[PDB]
DNA sequence: CGCCGCGTCAGACTCGTAGGAGGTTAAACCTTCCAGCAAGGGGAAGGTCAAGGC
DNA sequence: GCCTTGACCTTCCCCTTGCTGGAAGGTTTAACCTGTGTGCAGTCTGACGCGGCG
């Protein structure tokens, strides 16, 4: 991505646009949906995710 | 006699090294040309040997151009079709000032459309995996290719999950039906048995075997257990 | 002989001759080493016999039997003519029943008004309804 | 021996931009293999329509 | 739930006229004609080897 400034940050933190992370932590989430019984499977999980 | 006439041979090969393949191989087929021309020769006719030889040589090379010169094999018949096609095309270009139409040269050649179609579909040659598609040597065409062959890890895990849910359900149905259906559909082994063979393993029945299949369907139909596959409904 | 010259002499084509040889309907012509079917005056007249046999009406089988007749110089003109006459009879039956059919068609069609109608009486005579 | 010349090898990183070719060189005579048509007809092998006996 | 039990269907291969068309694959013609090239490639260049050559 492009970068800009967080002039309030606690430097060990970083800025981040969400949707990037939404792709990037995806199968994690799939497993966790299956774990919580919400979406017991993967296309169920994916449909909820979309 | 081999060493008599080599210079006509190279003359013709360079007259036809209008860029089909390459110099030397052509020249060498011409040398075989000259061999068989001499190896059978009729002297009684009283002409010059060389012309007899000449057209024999022409045929040898004008074959070997067309057999090879493509990693795809297109035997000769299609080749001369393409040749005469273009021999007509040049004159259509003049007397039209414009490119041809399939129907028009089909009429002039008196032969039908779909041949022309599949010809022009087939007439063209391959384009070199590492061509420079970039502006500069940015990256060649290789990057722009997909491995559209193997798997999806998503669908792989999904299929594992299908299997897990399915045998979990098979535990929930009759040992007889579940086992006999694992083998009747070939699950849990390599090969797929059929109606009578599964029978005469088990016992002679045929139609109550069918009705055992319908039984297991009723046991499975059961809108409480579908939900492990009611999403695989959509699989 | 030259196979095209032979097929034009008998009017047929080469695959016709080959079909007949496949059906064992003549003397076997040899090949040459290059593979040219060595026909003959024997095959000339066998093929002309087998040619007019079916134009007359003798099928692949009975015309093969006619070339058997020719290749049999022991042949008996009687059985030849008896089969000629059995053929006459079969053609007669064919003629008679084809004309019975014709007569039925004509009774259908002249019975039709041809009044460009949904009321086509022919078809409803043909169809088992109503 | 101490030049003179020739000959090989090297020549930052990451993103994306566009889809892309072209001109020409026998004809006849033969060979073998199969697709396909009417107009359907036999026939194998799974089935599948009812129906019984405990 | 063990058995057929009879009798019906659907599919799939294979067969019976008289050929026909297609595809792939072969072999010979007597007037002749005798050493390319054909567009490069614009010379990058400093360090370093080594061949010949004094
Ligand atoms: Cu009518």
């Amino acid at each position: 991505s492009v970068i800009t400034v967080g002039p309030y940050l606690r430097l060990h933190q970083c800025g981040l646009p969400k949707k990037m992370a939404l792709e990037l932590f995806k199968p994690f989430i799939y497993g966790k949906l299956e774990l919580r019984g919400l979406a017991t499977t993967i296309k169920a999980a994916k449909k909820m995710v979309e | 006699m081999v060493e008599a006439n080599l210079r006509l041979v190279i003359s013709i090969a360079k007259k036809y090294t209008n860029r089909g393949l390459q110099f030397l191989d052509l020249i060498q087929e011409g040398n075989i040309g000259l061999m068989k021309a001499v190896d059978k020769f009729e002297y009684r006719r009283g002409y010059k040997f060389s012309t007899y030889a000449t057209w024999w040589i022409r045929q040898a090379i004008t074959r070997s151009i067309a057999d090879q010169a493509r990693t795809i094999r297109i035997p000769v018949h299609m080749i001369e079709t393409i040749n005469k096609l273009n021999r007509i095309s040049r004159q259509m270009l003049q007397e039209m000032g414009r490119e041809p139409t399939p129907e028009e040269l089909a009429e002039r050649m008196l032969m039908p459309e779909d041949k022309i179609r599949k010809v022009l579909k087939i007439a063209k040659e391959p384009i070199s995996m590492e061509t420079p598609i970039g502006d500069d040597e940015d990256s060649h065409l290789g990057d722009f290719i997909e491995d559209t062959t193997l798997e999806l890890p998503l669908d792989s895990a999904t299929t594992e999950s299908l299997r897990a849910a399915t045998h979990d359900v098979l535990a929930g149905l009759t040992a007889r039906e579940a086992k006999v259906l694992r083998m009747r559909f070939g699950i849990d082994m390599n090969t797929d048995y059929t109606l009578e063979e599964v029978g005469k393993q088990f016992d002679v029945t045929r139609e109550r075997i069918r009705q055992i299949e319908a039984k297991a369907l009723r046991k499975l139909r059961h809108p409480s257990r579908s939900e492990v596959l009611r999403s695989f409904l959509d699989d | 002989m030259n196979i095209s010259d032979v097929a034009k002499i008998t009017g047929l084509t080469s695959k016709a001759i080959r079909f007949y040889e496949e059906k064992g309907l003549v003397t076997p012509p040899m090949r040459s080493e290059n593979g040219y079917r060595t026909y003959t005056q024997q095959h000339l007249n066998e093929l002309t016999l087998l040619r007019q046999a079916r134009q007359v009406g003798f099928n692949l089988e009975e015309s093969g039997e006619l070339v058997n007749l020719f290749n049999d110089p022991q042949r008996h003109s009687a059985d030849v003519k008896r089969r000629t006459l059995e053929k006459v009879a079969e053609i007669e039956r064919h003629i008679e029943e084809l004309q019975s059919m014709r007569d039925q068609l004509l009774a259908l069609a002249n019975a039709c008004p041809g009044d460009d109608s949904a009321d086509c009486p022919i078809i409803e005579n043909l169809s088992g309804c109503c």
